[PDB]
């Protein structure tokens, strides 16, 4: 449920005894945890929301000029004053201009004048700030079993219902026991800080279009500043790059405005992530986090339930996911009550030889009603399959044949783990989460090493990191004393793998 | 930016009655709401700060409540000095607005 | 009014797709290729330059990258 | 006793500038944000702006951006409001009021408020009329 | 919408003053200086890189220029 | 005389958008809107799941597009070395106190 | 309250084009497939076609292929139906109705339906007559 | 498509009677069937979704049933507001058709 056909999902287990399943919660995929007990659970990060943003310096990219002024002065009488310049609403620059005979100025030679004009502007760039507090995570999770066609469509009553739950997380209130009447308590405690490395992030809204920007880049943009300001005529700062002054070969200086650079800041925005409904409530797309998840109290609701002997029937052609598993929605009337129902698979029967991954443990049916649809899934082994459902003779079976080999499973798992290794960096650790020694060792080694990788190879671009990896390779063959040339090979391969990022 | 409706528009009641005014805003104003009553040609009357708090010197004849977005003021017993236009107004986000008013009349 | 900061230098390595990556992870390539298609002889210019530095037959191509990659943008 | 007082009612030209004074009494003048709020004769109250008696800090709403100026006078403990480029809607009564924990120089409303949020010294009201 | 062609790569070497030279013959310098002021440790990054190429104590600074001059713009 | 070679538009406007979803396997989206060129359209593979119609599911496809209305044309005319015109003025010295254009 | 409303009855020329509006109320306009269904005065109901208020997706039956167009208007939450090349059978009453789980852009009937399948806002009926 | 016969063509009964209408289609319409009643010059009356489900606000005077291909609607007790033409219509395969009708008359 809720995590099928959402590829980039994962399945994580926990070696039973001391529920310690710290998942790397994803705002761009789902994660399903399983346990021999403790009905299998999913978690998917719906949205990310920020409550309060502060109004740091704004920017203007659309300006307008008027009431120009030159204020010529003789080659020797000082240089131009132009009382206009007195005001800051005007932008002015002072230029040495030629002044000859038949030009006034009984002398002649290089004189000077100060060309300038009013700086009126429009289309401000509200570059607000946000901080790791009064931001807000909002997730929804779903246990399997009941709830034919889970399917967020009618989520409203599903958080009121038992199979789905909606959770809000604050850096003030990190804990949340996702309580499911009859199912469990789903203990959760997360790190609402180290998700997106906030406090270096600004919420820019330009043309009612919002996004997040690494505040360093936002500080480095050379447009006019509102600079902190509030109401009152905006005294724009630096006021110069926008307008452009130009004299003739020697004389008569004028000014151009260079219009609006809206699309220019767009093409300069080539790394930000866009963001939506903003109100006093600013929502944004993906951003990960670390969530210690505990199966403290999850009762499976019907381990004692009988296996009512009605004949079961498929409805939809149980296609499989990229993760190899396969979901089926099986309907049946014929019996009543809160039923437990069998679901196994085999290679031969007259054995039924229950084999393979059972994901949707304790599949439960609610009521006496007609052919309830009983959505669930299982995962077959690498060969042909025989998924068996009903009970015995009036059961229903079906071929599968996963067609995914065991070494192939390791392939998909390791390339997935490697992509995690890349994008989550340190956080890719404790993903399969037991508090084991080598786990904290990996966390720490990546901590120091990748932090150095940041501070040394600061924000290496696509092309940059590409050629850096290439020349590191070329050098990894050249140098003697493999000790360091192997380190060249290592960093170069790290760079190239970083260039194998999601971009493909 | 903080549209706040103050219902009703007007009322008229006999002495010794309870009256209640509602104000709901389109925004979340958790506790930053206040209440006055003003005569024509008067500075308004001490009624309510924080939408739940009586000010010193105010008669206990008045009370205010409400948590999320909509808030209720109440006169316990009507009296001749209660003729005024009552106003509710928020304090947050600083385009500070008030209600247009709730007017009284004795019978 | 140089809108200097191409924000990609401050990427957010976060799961949701960023602002304009679609054209971005090709724009610099089309930059350099357009620029050199417009200024061809600069090829052998850079060649004669680099072939005179490094003196390795391996750093030579590195200085070729040097020159052909300062020319497009900072010009 | 904590109490504010305005200047007398005044009549001005359309497009002129009117300055209303607000003098304080009974408190340390540098401890209360002065809020100005307008009221047309038949209309309700609409907050104009705020000034801090200390340091002359200022802010307002967009309904007055470019016309409103608000200055301090620490000596006699007064605040002066100028409305510029007067307009037919300006015929109203304006109120000045002391407010809350005026610590440095601002509105400062994320922290607490109330306890006469701005309502102890609402003074008397400054009636202004704009015509010829 | 990368407005790719910074026309300075097609300068007109003609007597009248060109469009925006005033800020142009400083804009790339402010570019690189701003970028490095924002990403400092990349300094010693480039240092360790270049000090490992050329092996001349004279081409070393050349590869320093290489790295510190690919980093700003093409990023 | 200047001739009117290709013009450019940098200020556009969009309206009456259109998506035209299609199941994971029934071809890919048609969207009769796309028929016209006054509309600009691009065709994108989108996810299509259960509870989404389309009895199948997996990667389906739809063609998002909208009308391309625009303003502020860039008249980029052409000129040729003929029917251009130079105009100079010259002046001999001597007389004419304060020559002075 | 969930409710649809049509335009007034109209009379047109044979071979002309008639556009009937259908405005929604009480629900999020982008969550209900708008079905158009015809009814000749003495005849029963025959489903004309469907449009999605979101994205302007469309479909109909062959009895109207080439004459029927159906467009959205997200602003006022309306849907507009044009019948082209009007014909003597067109004198009827047409109905617009909200329908089911309008998730993306389609009819989408292999999944569930009902719960006012399309029957809560059947509006008032648009009487159209085609003659001279 | 989809041919669906709705029997009878017409009926007339006294107040307080039960009446039943049948509709059988040539196709399998497992549960995608619905029922209306419409006056001349009216939007129809809330009767039945899914051929077995009463809608909110509908009187319990009406009921619907049927599983495979043929389906029965029933008025438990006839009343003056029951004069209309009743319609049954399927939802599947999307050449959506209705019945021609079942007409009522009070005696
Ligand atoms: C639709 O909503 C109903 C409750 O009204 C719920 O039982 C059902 O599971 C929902 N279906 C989907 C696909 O969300």
């Amino acid at each position: 449920i809720r995590c099928i056909g959402v590829s980039n999902r994962d399945f994580v287990e926990g070696m039973s005894g001391g529920t310690w399943v710290d998942v790397v919660l994803e705002h761009g995929g789902c994660v399903t945890v399983m346990a021999q007990d403790k009905p299998t659970v999913d978690i998917e990060l719906v949205t990310t929301t920020v409550s309060n943003m502060a109004e740091v310096r704004s920017y203007c990219y659309e300006a307008s000029i008027s009431d120009m002024a030159s204020d010529s002065r003789c080659p020797t009488q000082g240089e131009a004053y132009l009382d206009k310049q007195s005001d800051t609403q005007y932008v002015c620059k002072r230029t040495l201009v030629d002044r000859g005979w038949g030009n006034g100025c009984g002398l002649f030679g290089k004189g000077s004048l100060v060309t300038c004009a009013k700086f009126a502007c429009s289309k401000k760039m509200t570059g607000k700030s946000i901080q790791p507090e009064n931001l807000e995570y909002r997730i929804m999770l779903s246990v399997h079993g009941s709830q034919h066609s889970g399917m967020i469509v009618n989520d409203t009553g599903h958080e009121t219902d038992e199979n789905r739950a909606k959770v809000e997380i604050t850096p003030n209130s990190p804990r949340a026991e996702a309580t499911l009447g009859g199912f469990g308590s789903l203990g959760l405690d997360c790190e609402p800080r180290t998700g997106l490395d906030f406090s270096d992030l600004y919420y820019l809204t330009m043309n009612n279009k919002h996004w997040l920007v690494h505040k360093e880049w936002f500080h480095d943009i050379p447009l006019p500043w509102h600079a902190g300001a509030d109401t009152g005529t905006p005294h724009w700062n630096n006021k110069e790059a926008l307008v452009e002054f130009k004299d003739a070969h020697a004389k008569r200086q004028t000014v151009v405005v260079l219009g609006s650079q809206e699309g220019a800041v767009h093409t300069a925005l080539a790394g930000a992530l866009e963001a939506e409904m903003d109100g006093a409530k600013g929502r944004l797309s993906s951003g990960h986090l670390k969530c210690r998840l505990k199966m403290d109290k999850l009762r499976l609701k019907g381990v004692s339930y009988s296996l009512c002997t009605a004949a079961f029937t498929f409805t939809k052609i149980p296609a499989e996911t990229l993760h190899g598993t396969v979901t089926v929605e099986v309907q049946y009337a014929g019996t009543d009550g809160p039923c437990k129902v069998p679901a196994q698979m085999a290679v031969d029967m007259q054995t039924l030889t229950p084999v393979g991954r059972l994901i949707t443990a304790n599949p439960v049916i609610t009521e006496s009603t007609e052919n309830s649809k009983m959505m669930l899934e299982l995962d077959p082994p690498f060969g042909d399959s025989y998924i068996v459902i009903g009970v015995g003779e009036k059961k229903i079976t079906h071929h599968w044949h996963r067609s995914g080999s065991t070494i192939g499973k390791a392939f998909e798992a390791t390339v997935r783990g490697a992509k995690r290794m890349a994008v989550l960096g340190d956080t890719a650790w404790d993903f399969g989460s037991v508090g084991g020694a080598l786990n904290s060792l990996g966390k720490g080694i990546h901590q120091i090493f990748g932090a150095a990788f940041k501070s040394l190879f600061g924000g290496m671009s696509w092309f940059s990191q590409i050629l850096i990896g290439t020349l590191l390779m070329w050098l990894g063959l050249n140098t003697k004393n493999g000790s360091i040339s192997l380190m060249c090979l290592a960093l170069g391969g790290v760079l190239i793998f970083l260039s194998t990022a999601v971009s493909a | 930016d903080i549209q706040l409706t103050q219902s009703p528009s007007s009322l008229s009641a006999s002495v010794g009655d309870r009256v209640t005014f509602t104000c709901q805003a389109s925004q979340d104003i958790r506790k930053y709401l206040n209440w006055y009553q003003q005569k024509p040609g008067k500075a308004p009357k001490l009624l309510i700060y924080d939408a739940s708090n009586l000010k010193t010197g105010v008669p206990s004849r008045f009370s205010g409540s409400g948590s999320g977005t909509d808030f209720t003021f109440t006169i316990s017993s009507l009296q001749p000095e209660d003729v005024a236009t009552y106003y509710c107004q928020q304090f947050d986000d600083l385009p500070i607005t008030f209600g247009q008013g709730t007017r009284l009349q004795i019978k | 009014a140089v809108t200097l900061p191409s924000h990609s230098t401050r990427k957010l390595q976060t799961r949701s797709q960023t602002w304009l990556e679609s054209r971005e992870y090709t724009k610099h390539l089309i930059r350099v290729e357009n620029w050199i298609f417009r200024n061809p002889g600069f090829a052998l210019a850079a060649a004669a330059i680099a072939w005179l530095l490094g003196s390795s037959t391996s750093q030579k191509v590195i200085y070729l990258v040097m020159i052909l990659l300062i020319a497009p943008a900072y010009s | 006793e904590v109490q504010l007082v305005q200047s007398g009612p005044d009549v001005e030209k359309p497009g002129a500038s009117v300055k209303v004074s607000c003098k304080a009494s009974g408190y340390t003048f540098t401890s209360n944000y002065i809020h100005w709020v307008r009221q047309a004769p038949g209309q309700g109250l609409e907050w104009m702006g705020v000034i801090n008696p200390r340091g002359g800090s200022t802010a307002s709403a967009q309904k007055f951006q470019g016309r409103i100026t608000m200055t301090r006078d620490t000596s006699t403990s007064t605040v002066y409001m100028e409305l510029s480029s007067l307009r037919s809607d300006d015929t109203a009564v304006y109120y000045c009021a002391r407010g809350g924990r005026a610590l440095f120089y601002d509105s400062y409303t994320t922290p607490r408020d109330g306890g006469s949020w701005w309502f102890d010294p609402w003074g008397q009201g400054s009636l202004v009329t704009v015509s010829s």
